[PDB]
RNA sequence: GAGGA
């Protein structure tokens, strides 16, 4: 799917607002990861 | 009953962070230099 | 980590190598220093290539994500 | 053409310390002055002079 | 500070910091030549202050409460500080009250039980002293979050606790003697899961921890059996 | 029974989570053996 | 020295208090900005005069 | 024909070959991604060239790298 | 802390 945040310990998906912060909801951990974005990064070969 | 905790805690909390071997009152008087960053440079380092 | 590609001196292609490499040190017991001959390393710019190379790239694997 | 002169030779373990230049090089040319005494701030990673 | 040539009356300028000037960026001419950086107890009556502050932190360390919440009751202690509508009310009722402001509004959850285990306040006083502080912060100018502090005091696993998050979020439409002091509410929530579950936590290791009745959790569960149709997640 | 205070603990002494782990768990916990 | 220099000048009792730029402010946070140093010492010397006038 | 001498926007098949990558570790072993792995997307236009160079006798060239388990690597290369 | 030289 498209993303928004990964749970750090549980390694899923997840989407939020600006309403929590924390609680992969399973684990409820507190650090999550910014679900790398989609813009097709270029990259130069050397 | 009213035991305050938060001076062992911080106590020793700061002076790790910090390693001015003394008190937090003790600024330059406490011993310093212990508690160094661990320098993660390169592994042998 | 993995192995690089071409000797850096050399040039020579050396990334292929590596799987066939280990597959004589265990399999065959080969000596390296036969082992190295076998693939063909001549030179020592691409010997030293492989035999000093270090496959961290195991222990990064091993990290669940 | 061959050298005259004969060529010690051989691979030898050399290792990659810090400070590549980028960090170390550093120009200013008339940009932010400190508040105590306004003369030029100090650090390059603060611009200074 | 304007343009002399450009001349719009809001000034389009940039800050060139790094040169340290200060440019029109419509005509260029720069405005400010060298830019300052900046980037690094009787004779006051704050010795009441003080001593609030000293008792407050050290309630605060009793408590383990954030720096932030100790921040918001000094502050909110320092709003008051003096009022007739206070007069008085022992130094300690308005500690305790700037305390309960302190972590409402950090968001912080605390049970007037609590306060008053750490500070004599005989709690009528106590209710009476934080009303007219409410009030006279509301002039100077959500209960979920209790729910995990007794899930932790009593050991328990944070499936659970969602599912006592879901139960509450519903209990508030679930009038049908929904909370009437929610407190055991929550409290009932969370017999309902562990009920649910398998945990030898019995009703009375939780009402000797949590200084609830014994009673009014069954009074409530009584209820909850009806109530139990609209608490099926998965 | 009375709470006091709250020790730094150093890290794999005895009293630290992976002062007796295995590589696995090592690995598992994100730390390097 | 007469002009410049007479002993009973060499204790002060008028005090002169440098501008600001001599202890400039740090707004190092935002909102509000410490005080330089000289500034507290100054406001230590001032409280305690204001002290003395009051205990006489 | 040398990027910088074919008009196109940056690439073309008169000066360019696409070639693309997908991997995924599907198996619960490592799984290698060799150069093999590569395939031609851009039209060759009937001319020999881009294949990788195979001169491995197991038949899969060099070793590009290697996935775990979920780990997926998936991109497009210009030649 | 760092620290190169
Ligand atoms: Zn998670
Ligand atoms: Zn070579
Ligand atoms: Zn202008
Ligand atoms: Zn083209």
């Amino acid at each position: 799917a498209t993303l928004k945040y990964i749970c750090a310990e549980c390694s899923s998906k997840l989407s939020l607002s600006r309403t929590d912060a924390v609680r992969c909801k399973d684990c409820g951990h507190r650090i999550l990861l910014k679900a790398r974005t989609k813009r097709l990064v270029q990259f130069e070969a050397r | 009953l009213a035991i305050n905790a938060k001076t062992i805690t911080s106590g020793l909390k700061y002076a790790l962070a910090t390693g001015n071997w003394g008190e937090q009152k003790k600024a330059m008087s406490s011993r310093a230099g212990v508690s160094q960053v661990l320098n993660r440079y390169t592994y042998s380092s | 980590m993995i192995v690089p590609v071409r000797c850096f001196s050399c040039g020579k292609v050396v990334g292929d190598k590596w799987e066939s490499y280990l597959n004589l040190l265990q399999e065959d017991e080969l000596d390296e220093g036969t082992a190295l001959s076998r693939l063909g390393l001549k030179r020592y710019c691409c010997r030293r290539m492989i035999l000093t190379h270090v496959d961290l790239i195991e222990k990064f694997l091993r990290y669940n994500p | 053409k061959k050298l005259m002169a004969q060529i010690f030779f051989g691979p030898t373990y050399y290792q990659r310390l810090r400070h590549m230049v980028d960090d170390k090089i550093h120009a200013r040319a008339r940009g932010p002055m400190q508040v105590l005494t306004r003369q030029p701030v100090e650090g390059r990673s603060r611009d200074g002079g | 500070l304007t343009c002399p040539e450009c001349k719009v009356y809001p000034p389009k300028i940039v800050e060139r910091f790094s040169e340290g000037d200060v440019v029109c960026a419509l005509c260029g001419l720069v405005l400010s030549d060298k830019l300052v950086d900046t980037r690094s107890v009787m004779d006051k009556k704050d010795n009441e202050v003080q001593a609030a502050f000293a008792k407050i932190t050290m309630l605060c360390d009793a408590a383990e409460l954030p720096k932030i919440v100790k921040d918001c009751a000094k502050e909110a202690y320092k709003l008051c500080h003096d009022e007739k509508t206070l007069k008085g009310k022992s130094m300690e009722s308005i500690m305790a009250a700037s305390i309960l402001i302190g972590c409402r509004r950090a968001e912080v959850a605390r049970t007037f039980k609590e306060i008053q285990s750490l500070i004599h306040v005989k709690t009528k006083e106590f209710g009476k002293t934080l009303n007219i502080m409410k009030n006279i912060l509301r002039g100077k100018s959500q209960n979920l979050t209790y729910i995990p502090r007794f899930c932790s005091h009593l050991g328990l696993p944070m499936q659970v606790t969602t599912s006592a998050e879901y139960t509450a979020k519903k209990c508030k439409e679930i009038k049908e003697i929904a909370g009437k002091s929610p407190i055991t509410i929550a409290v009932v929530s969370i017999y309902l899961n562990i009920l649910l579950f398998q945990i030898p936590i019995t009703a009375a290791k939780v009402g000797q921890t949590l200084q609830v009745t014994e009673g009014t959790i069954k009074s409530g569960y009584k209820i909850l059996y009806e109530h139990r149709d609209k608490l099926v997640d998965p | 029974k009375v709470f006091i205070g709250r020790l730094p603990i150093m890290l794999r002494s005895k009293n630290c989570y992976l002062s007796e782990a295995t590589e696995s768990d090592l690995y598992k916990l994100k730390e390097c053996p | 020295n007469e002009v410049f220099s007479r002993p009973e000048w060499m204790i002060l009792t008028c005090l002169p208090v440098p501008p600001p730029p001599v202890r400039p402010s740090i707004s190092f946070n935002e909102s509000q900005r410490g005080e330089d140093d000289l500034t507290f010492k100054l406001a230590d010397i001032l409280k305690a005069n204001i002290s003395l006038e009051t205990l006489e | 024909e040398y990027s910088r001498d074919c008009f196109c926007e940056d690439h073309c098949d008169k000066c360019s070959v696409v070639l693309t990558l997908q991997a995924f570790g599907e198996s619960e072993s490592t799984t290698n991604v060799y150069s093999k792995d590569l395939v031609i997307v851009s039209n060759l236009m009937g001319r020999n060239i881009g294949h990788p160079i195979i001169q491995d006798k197991e038949g899969n060239g060099v070793l590009i790298c290697k996935l775990r388990k979920g780990q997926e690597l998936k991109l497009t290369c210009v030649a």
